[PDB]
């Protein structure tokens, strides 16, 4: 009834995208062949949200796989669940982006964007009532960042009354050595501020720090970082997949159109070496459990959504959510009453009896944008590596515009952080 | 004759409607297939229960009701539920995209696409009536459909049915059972736009019902199912005078004459007793005096407010079950000596009493104990303005920063409607103060 | 009784008109909001043509 159309672009977008479908396919009882062999009818009640019912009663992800190189997508077809994806929904080119936003947004990506939209229309027109789109991508690359923001802008032209959500992976020096990542990220944020309703800030800095400090991984792999992303995306989409739509959920989380960048959180986060409701709640409000490298106690919450999964006492959940709010009242803006909402789903994730997923619209997210801006200006005031972008036809002003737009986003977060009721 | 048409709007309206019609069927002996063995007149009749039920030639008793929602999931449960055979399919109306808790989408963007079909289906119910009395509209304040589409429907009903009476059962938002943040906006918007088109509205505070279920029925974490079964009992007490008859029965319209001193002051405070579990009702007979005393315990009110800090403009007592005037009069005399009951100086102080001898029913598997006698008090007190004050204050907090307003503007509304609606509420709060001031 | 008929008819009339004006004012506002959104997106499309043209010149 309420369908979502999923898109994954670039290496990162396709990697976490594949993991997302692995995890939710398991939760819904779908095997790599697309057949259902579950044990509960709750797994199928809202399976239409993300899957199409095909001939032979096989369920096909409503997913579109995009990349300017075939490398990663070839791994998807060969990896686990590579055969459930609709083969025609693979839209790849050979040119590549070379980690250049301009090549993805303007040059190489523009040549391919039309063939991507062709698959989007065929998927959308088969929907009884399309909720909207979710995109997985990184902001430091070239395809996911450049062609992803282009796809968003062009999808919005044909579907302006549909929700556009993104799971955007922010760059960090701790994960990738590529130098121009601040440029690609700042150019992308400039786009996401305008053309998305919800953006989950999946910060590689925070993912690494969690794997290293908490999970005790000396050398975290992309697979280790992605296990966190997979569990997070499963959590934030749980209320959509198991028995409100993207719009109602955005309405209660986005008080201002530009301030739609969320801090994801998850609990429990434990290493392979060695749980109460009070502890779950305390953890998901701890800075250590945030998938964005921001301290929520350096800002204030505009809105918060929290979903608990597993068998537990709703009364105890109600008490502890009221408990943490009163003890942290200062960090919740007064001018949005009742801005913390809670949901429960009886079905826990895989390998856990209880979990909690945190979605925070906190002004503390400015710390993340401030970090990207610092890296950006440290390279743009020298005009370093700019020839990669002017070579594609860009002008220095577009770099200056994207810069000052993100600095405005920061000052806008600071405005409402300092605002008071009286 | 004197038919009433019920209109259930949005999730809260539909689910509360399900509970009410289930309870009505049990009270009248109607089976889930619409058959009523005790009814010896087949295909028609002028009995008291015919105010709420029509009859087909095959002996089916069909609610005079329309269910409307902008998404189908809630009404689908009616189409496949136990009482699915009770409703003709045309009485259940659904879109496919809801209002997303946005008044603008319920009143404009989405609502305008279905409003014509809804009015057409209501007309078909009205055409079956020989003397239509009015409409009963069930809806939430907080939902985008309950707020936005209800306002649109009420405006349209005034046009199509003149000043035929329209009564509301409105669910006032409570944070304990809501996951929406923009409910203060939707509440003020719908209250402003509906105020001219409603003759009388019974607000039900979800927090008050939530507290009663926890305190009096020992339910740890009430669900909508728990709240709705209790709400259905109060609704039943209020409509019992229309569906049953008796020598001591007083029609709801006659109570309304006393409850509404000015058109805008049409929000009665309901208080219901006894709410008691089976375990406590065992070897426990609550007398007329005991349930009457409970009416003046604020914890049993449908809306959280303090009548002791306001003034009364009317007090009505709707009894049902084993109750005779002698005991009522004795109970009332006792209460007048021990309670803070201050009337405005321009209104008589007598209590208006009605008795419906039919005893109340309970749904199987419920938590409410079956009792021999119950009572619903309907009072017009200035204290109900406290509910407007709390809601208006949450409105002001968010609107001073224009939080979430872009969602409404994006769907076509203007900031002028927000300030215009808030000013109407400020005048309403002012109206409630003025009525409580002593005369010159 | 004539006054009663006139007041009821005038109430019906003013409500019918008040609503007709609200629903038209809302239609125009929503249509304008969506038109401005697309106009911004077309402007970006034009800017993309200039970028691809600026590349060609450098060659
Ligand atoms: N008492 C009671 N309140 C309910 C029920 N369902 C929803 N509510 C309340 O109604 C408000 C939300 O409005 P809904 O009726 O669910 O929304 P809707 O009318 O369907 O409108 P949209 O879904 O936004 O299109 C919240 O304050 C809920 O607590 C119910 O079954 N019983
Ligand atoms: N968490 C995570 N981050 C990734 C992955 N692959 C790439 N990245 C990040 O994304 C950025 C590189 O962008 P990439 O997606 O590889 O470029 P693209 O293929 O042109 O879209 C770097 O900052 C990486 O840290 C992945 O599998 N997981
Ligand atoms: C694909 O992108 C998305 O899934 N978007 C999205 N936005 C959301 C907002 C909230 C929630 C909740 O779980 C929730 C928890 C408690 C109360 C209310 C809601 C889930 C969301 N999912
Ligand atoms: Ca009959
Ligand atoms: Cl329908
Ligand atoms: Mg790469
Ligand atoms: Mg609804």
């Amino acid at each position: 009834m309420r369908e979502i159309v999923h898109i994954q672009a670039g290496q990162c977008g396709n990697q976490i995208g594949a993991k997302f479908w692995e995890v939710i396919s398991d939760e819904h009882g779908i095997d790599p062949t697309g057949s259902y062999h579950g044990d509960s009818d709750l797994q199928l009640e809202r399976i239409n949200v993300y899957y199409n019912e095909a001939t032979g009663n096989k369920y096909v992800p409503r997913a579109i796989l995009v990349d300017l190189e075939p490398g990663t997508m070839d791994s998807v077809r060969s990896g686990p669940f590579g055969q459930i994806f609709r083969p025609d929904n693979f839209v790849f080119g050979q040119s590549g982006a070379g980690n250049n936003w301009a090549k993805g947004h303007y040059t190489e990506g523009a040549e391919l964007v039309d063939s991507v939209l062709d698959v989007v229309r065929k998927e959308s027109e088969s929907c009884d009532c399309l909720q909207g789109f979710q995109l997985t991508h990184s902001l430091g690359g070239g395809t996911g960042s450049g062609m992803g923001t282009l796809l968003i802008s062009k999808i919005r032209e044909e579907y302006p009354d549909r929700i556009m959500n993104t799971f955007s992976v922010m760059p960090s020096p701790k994960v990738s050595d590529t130098v121009v990542e601040p440029y690609n990220a700042t150019l992308s944020v400039h786009q996401l501020v305008e053309n998305t309703d919800e953006t989950y800030c999946i910060d590689n800095e925070a993912l690494y720090d969690i794997c290293f400090r908490t999970l005790k991984l000396t050398t975290p792999t992309y697979g280790d970082l992605n296990h966190l992303v997979s569990a997070t995306m499963s959590g934030v989409t749980t209320c959509l997949r198991f028995p409100a739509d993207l719009r109602k959920l955005a309405v209660n989380m986005v008080p201002f159109p530009r301030l739609h960048f969320f801090m994801p959180g998850f609990a429990p986060l434990t290493s392979r070496g060695s749980l109460t409701v009070p502890e779950l709640t305390q953890q998901m409000f701890d800075s250590k459990n945030m998938m964005a490298a921001c301290d929520p106690r350096h800002g204030r919450y505009l809105t918060v959504a929290a979903i608990f999964r597993g068998r537990m006492s709703m009364k105890e959940v109600d008490e502890q959510m009221l408990n943490v709010q009163n003890k942290n009242s200062s960090y919740f803006v007064e001018w949005i009453p009742n801005n913390v909402k809670t949901a429960v789903c009886d079905i826990p994730p895989r390998g856990l009896k209880m979990s909690a997923t945190f979605i925070g619209n906190s002004t503390a997210i400015q710390e993340l944008f401030k970090r990207i801006s610092e890296q950006f200006t440290a390279m743009f005031r020298r005009k370093a590596f700019l020839h990669w972008y002017t070579g594609e036809g860009m002008d220095e002003m577009e770099f200056t515009e994207a810069e000052s737009n993100m600095n405005d986003l920061v000052s806008e977060y600071q405005q409402y952080q300092d605002a008071t009721a009286d | 004759m004197r038919e009433c048409i019920s209109i259930h709007v949005g999730q809260a309206g539909v689910q509360i409607g399900n509970a009410c019609w289930e309870l009505y069927c049990l009270e009248h002996g109607i089976q889930p297939d619409g058959q009523m063995p005790s009814d010896k007149t087949i295909g028609g009749g002028d009995d008291s229960f015919n105010t709420f039920f029509s009859e087909t030639g095959a002996g089916k008793h069909v609610p005079r009701a329309v269910f409307v929602d902008l998404e189908p999931t809630v009404i689908d449960e009616v189409r496949t539920g136990t009482y699915r055979q009770l409703f003709h399919p045309e009485q259940l109306i659904t879109g496919k995209e809801d209002a997303a808790n946005n008044y603008a989408r319920g009143h404009y963007t989405i609502g305008k696409e279905i409003i014509d079909l809804v009015l057409d289906r209501i007309r078909k119910l009205a055409d079956q009536c020989t003397g239509l009395q009015g409409f009963l509209v069930f809806h939430s304040f907080g939902g985008g459909t309950g707020s936005g589409f209800t306002s649109l429907l009420m405006e349209r009903l005034s046009v199509d049915y003149g000043k035929k009476s329209k009564l509301e059962f409105s669910i006032y938002p409570a944070p304990q059972v809501s996951t929406a943040v923009v409910e203060p906006y939707n509440s003020i918007l719908t209250t402003h736009t509906t105020l001219e088109h409603s003759d009388c509205a019974f607000m039900v505070d979800n927090e008050a019902i939530y507290d009663i279920c926890r305190r009096n029925l020992d339910i740890e974490r009430p669900t909508y199912t728990n709240l709705n079964r209790l709400i259905s009992q109060i609704v039943s007490s209020i409509t019992a005078s229309l569906r049953f008859d008796g020598a001591l029965n007083v029609d709801l319209t006659e109570f309304q004459t006393n409850l509404v001193p000015y058109p805008r002051i049409h929000f009665p405070l309901a208080t219901y007793a006894p709410v008691i579990s089976a375990e406590k009702a065992y070897h426990e007979q609550l007398s007329v005096a005991e349930i009457t005393n409970a009416c003046f315990e604020p914890a049993n009110q449908m809306v959280k407010c303090d009548p002791r800090h306001g003034k009364y403009m009317a007090c009505c007592l709707l009894y049902r079950g084993d109750v005779v005037p002698k005991d009522v009069n004795a109970a009332i005399a006792t209460i007048k000596t021990k309670r803070s009951i201050q009337f405005v100086d321009w209104c008589p102080t007598g209590f208006k009493v009605g008795i419906n001898y039919q005893p109340p029913t309970v749904v199987p598997g419920g938590d409410l104990a079956k009792v021999q006698r119950a009572v619903c008090m309907l009072s017009n007190t200035t204290a109900i303005a406290e509910a407007w004050a709390r809601l208006d204050h949450k409105f002001d907090l968010m609107y001073a920063k224009r939080a979430f307003v872009h969602w409404y503007v994006g769907e076509g509304m203007e900031e002028g409607e927000f300030s215009e609606a808030r000013e109407d509420m400020a005048a309403l709060e002012k109206d409630y103060e003025e009525v409580g001031v002593d005369s010159v | 009784i004539q006054k009663a008929i006139e007041e009821n008819n005038n109430f019906i009339k003013m409500a019918k008109e008040k609503l007709a004006q609200k629903m038209e004012s809302n239609k125009e506002n929503r249509e304008a909001h969506l038109a401005a959104m697309l106009e911004r997106l077309q402007e970006k499309d034009k800017h993309a043509e200039e970028v691809r043209k600026n590349k060609e010149l450098k060659e």
